[PDB]
C-alpha cells in the first residue's frame, strides 16, 4: 500500500496544521510522522479542522517547520516499544530511546491510546503490598492493584520516594515495573537514572524490572501530556501479555492535568469542565480507568500529587483526591524535624487499613 | 449542443457521488470533527437531537442544526470518526430501552449494558427526551418513603414523586445518604405490595469506572442490585454520553411512573451534567451566559427534574421521586447552578 | 479604482475580477462569461447543488470546474483562473454571489443604474414612462448614464410611490404622509 | 557555550514575567488562543525550554556547569497563578 | 433559502492568479503593533530570521497558509503594507565566547555599552535545545552566593535551577 | 392577505431561525406557528439576522423540527383568547387551554405585545 | 528642555495611568485579544518606551514625577505593578491610612526608593 | 428605508423647558404641549476648556444640615452619591 502523507499548512508554535489529500485524511490520535533535520519529528490530531486540514500537536521540538513539508502518516498513533528488553532503557513518547544504547527490540508495538477495561474487568484491590518502609508499611498500606496517591509539596522528596519504592519492590518482589516521568526535570532524571544503575534494578549488561518513560520537560507541551498514557500502555503491555502484578509509578499526576490543560490552551478545547481543559475529565477518566485489576494482571498506580501551597480550592488536587484510594501525603514539616520520610502518620490514610 | 449533453452526461461522475443517489436529506459528509462534535453538511430531513450513525460504530445527535452544517456530539470517542465520513440518520428521535428487563442490569446514556452479562430485553423504547406529566393528571405528594437515615427522615422527608436535593459539598456523603436510601428500600422491595415497592434508579453521569464499580460492588453485597437499575456515563465516557445519562434514566423513570410504579430517581453529580452541557454548547457556538453557562441550562434541568413526579390515580397512581445532587465547591452555592 | 465598493469575501473576488478585466480592457467577455455559466448552472439543477456544496473535495472541485470550463471551450481567459482560484480557496458556494456583484459593477461603470418604483398596485405603464423620462432627465446621479427602473409591488406601501436611485429615495408614498401627521394630532 | 567549553558559568533569569508577559502580547497579537490569565498557550513550555539549557555536563562533555537563578515578580505575593 | 451563505473570511484579498517565485519573498499585507503579517515566504521555517526591506529584522512566528505571521525587533514606523521582504535563510543566532566577559551586548548580541565592538569566538544559535538526559551529573558544586541564610538553608549548586521568587 | 409562510434554517437550541421572502418578513414579537404532530408550536421573533432571515424563540420543544419546515406567520404578537370564557382555565403562553376542558370559546384574542400607555 | 537647554526638567506627569487607560481604550477597538483583565497586550510595550524616555542623561536630567491611580486599590492590577519595577521611587498613598486620620496617607512599607543606602 | 436628518443628534433647550418632562430626544412626553426651545444643542458636546473653567467658589445649598453641609457641594462640582 502506498504510505499515507500530505502537505503542512501552518505550524502555530508547538500546534501544527497538516493537509492531506481524498480520502487520505487519518483519523484524531493518530501519528503524523515529518522527516525532519534534526532526527525524527511526529504529529498525533486533535480536531478535524476541514478543508482536509487537521490539527495536530508537535510531539518533539517544532524547530524547522515548513510548509509543504511531506508529512507521513503512520496508520495509527505512534507505537510504542512494548515488552521485556523496555526495561532499563528510558523510552519517550515517541519511541525513540534516548539512551544511544540501540533500539528497543520490543516483542510489540502498541498505540499510546486503547479502550479502557470494561465495566465487568473493574474490580477492588485488598492485598497488601511490601514496600520497605516502615511507617507506610504500618499506618498506610499499599494496595496491590490499587491506585495510589504520593502527596506532597516542594522540597518534600516526592520522586526519591517513588524511587526507593520501585527499587524496594523489585529487590522484594520479582514483578516488573514501570516509571513514567510525566513533567520530569532532566537534572532529576540523570540522578534518577544514576540512583536506578546503581541499586542493580536496572543492569545494562543483564535483566533489568524498570523502565522510565521520561517526559523531559523541555519537549512540547504534547510529550508532557502523552508521556503518562504512554507509561500506562507500557504498564497495561505488562499485566496483560505477562500476567504479572506491575507497578505504575506516575511522576506527578498535577503536571499531567498543567500539561492537559496547556494542550487544551494550544488548541480550541474552550474551557468549560473545570475552567481550565474542558477535556480534563474525559482524558483524566481514559487514564486513570485504564489501570484496573484485570483478569491478566494487577496494576498498582503509585501517583505523585503536588499541592501548591495548598492549593485545595482547585479542582485539580480535588480530582487526583477522587481517583485514590490510599494517601502517602509528605508534608514538609515532618522532613523539617529530622524525619525525611516527611510522611504524615495521621494525615496519610489507606483504604484497606482494617482488622 | 452535443458538447453540453456530454458534459451533463460526464458530470455524474468525479463528483463522489454528493449529490447523486445520497440526496443529502437522509446523509452527508463531516467536514470536521472537533472535541465530540462533528460537523457535516447535508441532512436536509434532519430532526431536532434525532440520532445519527457515522458508518463507524460510534452513534450522534443532532443537537444543534445550523444551516451550513449539523452539529452532532459525538456519543462516544472521537477518535472513529472522520472527516468526510458517509453519515446516515437514524430517522427516529433519540430513545432508550424501557422496561422491567434492566432491573438488575447495567445500562449508559444510550441504554446498552456495559459488563455484557446479556442482550437489555425491555419492554418497549421510549425517547431519551419527553415532555413532562401535564398540570392536570398529577397529584400532590402524600406516599411517605422511608430514607433509613435518621438526619432526614425525621427531619426533611422525601415524599414519592418530591424532587428533593441534596446538595453538599466535594465531601458530604451525598452518595452516602443515596446509598442509604437505596438500601432503606430493601425492605418493601422484598415484599408483594407495589405501593410500598420502589425501584430505584441511580445515574452515574461522568463517574470513573473505578469508584461506579465500586458502588456497584457494595450494593451488591447488601442484595438490593436485583431491584436497582444502574446507568452510568462514565468520566471516560465523552461529554454528550454524560449529558445524555439523566435523561435516560429519567425515560427509565417514567416507564415505572407511568405502569402504576412507584420509582425513585437520584441525579447524582448534576453539576458536571452541567458543565458538560456547557462545555456541548460552547463547543456548538452557543453563546454564552452567566458564569459561561447556556442559559438553557435550566430548561435541560427543569424538563430533566418535571419528569420525576406524583401522577393522580388516574395513571396508575404511580410516581417517580428525584434526588439530585450538586458538588458545589466551598459551600458556595449562590452561583448560578446551583 | 473599481466603479463602486464591495465588501466581504463575496464581492472581493468580483471586485478583483473586474480589476483585471480592466487592465485587459474586456470587462464585457468577463461579463458574457459570467451569464454563460450561471446560465449553465440553472440548466443543471444538480450543478448548483454541486457548487453549494462545501463539503466536496478539491479534485472534486476542479472536476467541476473543468466541466463547465469544458462547454464553450473557455469562458474567458481570466475567469477560469478566477474559478480555480476559488476552487484551492473553497468558494464555488458563492459563485451566483460573486456573478451578482461583477453585474452590479458591470451597470456601475456601464451607465445602466437600477431604480425601484414601488408601489402598493402594479404601475401603469403610461404612468411607467412619465416615471423613466423625468429621472433619466434630471441630475439625480446624473452624467450620462441611463436608467433601469423596475415596479416593485409590495404590501408595506399603503399606496404612491418611492422613487429609489442610487442611495435617494423620495417619502412621496402617501402612508408616510398621512402616518406623518398622526403623532403630531397626538401631542 | 561556556558549559560546554568545560568553564562553569552562572545565569540569572530576572524578571521572566517580564518575558512571560512580552510573549503574551506576541501571542495576543498574532491572535492565538490565549489560556489562563490571558497568558499563551506555550508558555510552560518556553519556560522549560528556557530554563532545562542550564545543568551541569558530564565529565565526558566537559564537567561544565550553567547555574540557573530564575526572578519573578509576584503580585501581591500570589505565588498561585500561573507564571508562579 | 435557496443559496445560503458559509464564508467567513480569507486571506486572500486580491486575485492575482499569476505571478510565482514568492517562495522566498513576499509581501506584507498588514502590519501593526510591532507585527506584520505578509504573503509569500512559502519555504520559511518556524521562526525564522526574516530581512525586510526598511531594514528591520522579523521573527516568522505564525505560520498560517494565508499569510506568515512576522513580529518585528523593533518599532512598526518603517514597514508599510506590501513592502517587499526577504528571508534571511538562517534561524536568530547570538554571538557567544570568553570576549563577551567585560562587555554589555542587546538581545541579539549587538554591544550596547558603546566602549566599542564585541569580540566573540564563535556563533551559536538562540534556540538550543536543552542537554540530553544522559550528558547530566549530579550537581555536587556548591554556588557560595554570599549571604548567610541561601548559602546554609537553601544553597544553590553549579548547575541547579534555584528559582529566587519575590514580591 | 398574502400567505405568509417561511423555511426553518437553523434551530439553535431553544432558538430557531427561519427564512422567509422579500416582505414577508414578519416583525419582533410576532408569533410563528408551526404544524408539529405534538400539537401547535408558535415561536416569536426577537432578532432578524438578515437576509430574509428572522431568529426566534421558541414557546415550547423544538422536538422534532426539520430544517424547511413551513413557518405560519399569524401576523402579530402572540395572541391569546380573552374573555370571561378564559376564567377558571389552565392556558398556557401560546393561549392552547391546557387544562383538558376543551378549547376555549373566546370571542377576541388580544395581542400580547400590546402598545403601553402614554406617560 | 532637558538635551537642547541643558536644564534640570522638573517633569510633572499627572495620572500616567491614564496612558495605559487610554492604550487599553484603543486597543479595544483596535481588533487586539484583551490581556489579563481586559489590559491591551501591548501594555508593557508602549508604556516601555513612554517611560524609558525620561531619564537621566549627559546633556541634563528629567525628575519625573508620576501620580498612578491604582485601580480598586489593588496593587496587584498589572499597570500599577508594572508601573513599580518601572520607576526609582515609589509612594503609595493608601487609602487604609487614609482614612485612618493620616490623610498624607504614604504607606511606610511599600513607599520604597532606591536612594535607601547608606 | 433610513432618511437621515441631515444634522448631529440635538435636543431642545431653553427657558421653555422649564416645567416640562421630556425624553431623551427632547420631545413633549408629560403631554403639557410643545417645547418652547431657544435653540437645538447636540447631545454630545467637548467639555469647557482650563481657561473657560473656573475654581468653585460660588456654594450650592444642599439644605441637608448633614455633612454635606460641612464638606459642601459648592457650583460646579460634579459631587458623587455613592451607595447601595
Ligand atoms: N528520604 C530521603 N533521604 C535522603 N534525601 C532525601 C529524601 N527525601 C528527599 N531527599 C532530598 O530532597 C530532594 C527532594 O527532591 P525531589 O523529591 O525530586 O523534589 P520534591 O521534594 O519537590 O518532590 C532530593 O534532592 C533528595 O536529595
Ligand atoms: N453517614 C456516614 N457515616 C460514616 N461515614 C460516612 C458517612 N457519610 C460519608 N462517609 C464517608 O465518606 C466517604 C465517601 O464519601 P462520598 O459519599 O463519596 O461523598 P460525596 O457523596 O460527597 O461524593 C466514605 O469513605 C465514608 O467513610
Ligand atoms: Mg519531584
Ligand atoms: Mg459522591
Amino acid at each position: 500500500s502506498t504510505p499515507i502523507t500530505g502537505k503542512v499548512t501552518a505550524v502555530i508554535g508547538a500546534i501544527v496544521d497538516v493537509h492531506f489529500e481524498q480520502s487520505e485524511l487519518p483519523a484524531i490520535l493518530n501519528a503524523l510522522e515529518i522527516k525532519t533535520p534534526q532526527g525524527k519529528l511526529v504529529l498525533e490530531v486533535a480536531q478535524h479542522l476541514g478543508e482536509n486540514t487537521v490539527r495536530t500537536i508537535a510531539m518533539d521540538g517544532t524547530e524547522g517547520l515548513v510548509r509543504g513539508e511531506k508529512v507521513l502518516d503512520t496508520g495509527g498513533p505512534i507505537s510504542v516499544p512494548v515488552g521485556r528488553e523496555t526495561l532499563g532503557r528510558i523510552i519517550n513518547v515517541i519511541g525513540e530511546p534516548i539512551d544511544e544504547r540501540g533500539p528497543i527490540k520490543s516483542k510489540l508495538r502498541k498505540p499510546i491510546h486503547a479502550d479502557p477495561p470494561s465495566f465487568a474487568e473493574q474490580s477492588t484491590s485488598a492485598e497488601i503490598l511490601e514496600t520497605g518502609i516502615k511507617v507506610v508499611d504500618l499506618l498506610a498500606p499499599y494496595a496491590r492493584g490499587g491506585k495510589i496517591g504520593l502527596f506532597g509539596g516542594a522540597g518534600v522528596g516526592k520522586t526519591v520516594f517513588i524511587q526507593e519504592l520501585i527499587n524496594n519492590i523489585a529487590k522484594a518482589h520479582g514483578g516488573f515495573s514501570v516509571f513514567t516521568g510525566v513533567g520530569e526535570r532532566t537534572r532529576e532524571g540523570n540522578d534518577l537514572y544514576r540512583e536506578m544503575k546503581e541499586t542493580g534494578v536496572i543492569n545494562l549488561e543483564g535483566e533489568s524490572k524498570v523502565a522510565l518513560v521520561f517526559g523531559q520537560m523541555n519537549e512540547p507541551p504534547g510529550a508532557r501530556a502523552r508521556v503518562a498514557l504512554t507509561g500506562l500502555t507500557i504498564a497495561e503491555y505488562f499485566r496483560d501479555e505477562e500476567g504479572q502484578d506491575v507497578l505504575l509509578f506516575i511522576d506527578n499526576i498535577f503536571r499531567f492535568t498543567q500539561a492537559g490543560s496547556e494542550v487544551s490552551a494550544l488548541l480550541g478545547r474552550i474551557p468549560s469542565a473545570v475552567g481550565y481543559q474542558p477535556t480534563l475529565a474525559t482524558d483524566m477518566g481514559l487514564l486513570q480507568e485504564r489501570i484496573t485489576t484485570t483478569k491478566k494482571g494487577s496494576v498498582t498506580s503509585v501517583q505523585a500529587v503536588y499541592v501548591p501551597a495548598d492549593d485545595l480550592t482547585d479542582p485539580a488536587p480535588a480530582t487526583t483526591f477522587a481517583h485514590l484510594d490510599a494517601t502517602t501525603v509528605l508534608s514538609r514539616g515532618i522532613s523539617e524535624l529530622g524525619i525525611y520520610p516527611a510522611v504524615d502518620p495521621l494525615d496519610s490514610k489507606s483504604r484497606l487499613l482494617d482488622a | 449542443k452535443a458538447q453540453p449533453t456530454e458534459v451533463s452526461s460526464i458530470l455524474e461522475e468525479r463528483i463522489k457521488g454528493v449529490s447523486d443517489e445520497a440526496n443529502l436529506n437522509e446523509t452527508g459528509r463531516v467536514l470536521a470533527v472537533g472535541d465530540g462534535i462533528a460537523r457535516v453538511f447535508g441532512l436536509n430531513n434532519i430532526q431536532a437531537e434525532e440520532l445519527v450513525e457515522f458508518s463507524s460504530g460510534v452513534k450522534g445527535m443532532a443537537l444543534n442544526l445550523e444551516p451550513g452544517q449539523v452539529g452532532i456530539v459525538l456519543f462516544g470517542s472521537d477518535r472513529l470518526v472522520k472527516e468526510g465520513e458517509l453519515v446516515k440518520r437514524t430517522g427516529n428521535i433519540v430513545d432508550v430501552p424501557v422496561g422491567p428487563g434492566l432491573l438488575g442490569r447495567v445500562v449508559d446514556a444510550l441504554g446498552n449494558p456495559i459488563d455484557g452479562k446479556g442482550p437489555i430485553d425491555a419492554a418497549g423504547r421510549s425517547r431519551a427526551q419527553v415532555k413532562a406529566p401535564g398540570i392536570l393528571p398529577r397529584r400532590s405528594v402524600h406516599e411517605p418513603v422511608q430514607t433509613g437515615l435518621k438526619a432526614v427522615d425525621a427531619l426533611v422527608p422525601i415524599g414519592r414523586g418530591q424532587r428533593e436535593l441534596i446538595i453538599g459539598d466535594r465531601q458530604t456523603g451525598k452518595t452516602a445518604v443515596a446509598l442509604d436510601t437505596i438500601l432503606n428500600q430493601k425492605r418493601w422491595n422484598n415484599g408483594s405490595d407495589e405501593s410500598k415497592k420502589l425501584y430505584c434508579v441511580y445515574v452515574a453521569v461522568g463517574q470513573k469506572r473505578s469508584t461506579v464499580a465500586q458502588l456497584v460492588q457494595t450494593l451488591e453485597q447488601h442484595d438490593a442490585m436485583k431491584y436497582s437499575i444502574i446507568v452510568a456515563a462514565t468520566a471516560s465516557e465523552a461529554a454528550p454520553l454524560q449529558y445524555l445519562a439523566p435523561f435516560t434514566a429519567a425515560s427509565i423513570g417514567e416507564w415505572f411512573r407511568d405502569n402504576g410504579k412507584h420509582a425513585l430517581i437520584v441525579y447524582d453529580d448534576l453539576s458536571k451534567q452541567a458543565v458538560a452541557y456547557r462545555q456541548l454548547s460552547l463547543l456548538l457556538r452557543r453563546p454564552p451566559g452567566r458564569e459561561a453557562y447556556p442559559g438553557d441550562v435550566f430548561y435541560l434541568h427543569s424538563r430533566l427534574l418535571e419528569r420525576a413526579a406524583k401522577l393522580s390515580e388516574k395513571e396508575g397512581s404511580g410516581s417517580l421521586t428525584a434526588l439530585p445532587v450538586i458538588e458545589t465547591q466551598g459551600g458556595d452555592v449562590s452561583a448560578y447552578i446551583p | 479604482p473599481p466603479p463602486v465598493r464591495l465588501f466581504g469575501v463575496e464581492g472581493t473576488y468580483a471586485t478583483a475580477l473586474y480589476q483585471a478585466a480592466a487592465k485587459n480592457s474586456s470587462i464585457d467577455a468577463a461579463f458574457q462569461s459570467l451569464q454563460k455559466v450561471e446560465s449553465t448552472v440553472k440548466k443543471n439543477p444538480k450543478l448548483g447543488h454541486l457548487l453549494l456544496n462545501p463539503a466536496l473535495s478539491l479534485k472534486d472541485r476542479n472536476s467541476v470546474i473543468d466541466a463547465i470550463v469544458e462547454t464553450h471551450k473557455n469562458l474567458d481567459g481570466y475567469v477560469v483562473n478566477l474559478l480555480k482560484v476559488l476552487s484551492e480557496n473553497n468558494r464555488l458556494g458563492c459563485f451566483e454571489k460573486i456573478a451578482s456583484d461583477f453585474g452590479v459593477l458591470n451597470d456601475a461603470h456601464n451607465g445602466l443604474l437600477k431604480g425601484t418604483v414601488t408601489s402598493a398596485e402594479p404601475l401603469d405603464p403610461k404612468s411607467f414612462k412619465r416615471i423613466e423620462k423625468a429621472l433619466s432627465a434630471s441630475k439625480l446621479v446624473g452624467q450620462g448614464k441611463s436608467l433601469k427602473l423596475e415596479n416593485v409591488v409590495k404590501p408595506e406601501i399603503k399606496g404612491g410611490l418611492l422613487v429609489e436611485l442610487g442611495d435617494k429615495t423620495v417619502d412621496l408614498s402617501i402612508s408616510t404622509k398621512i402616518q406623518k401627521l398622526i403623532k403630531v394630532l397626538e401631542d
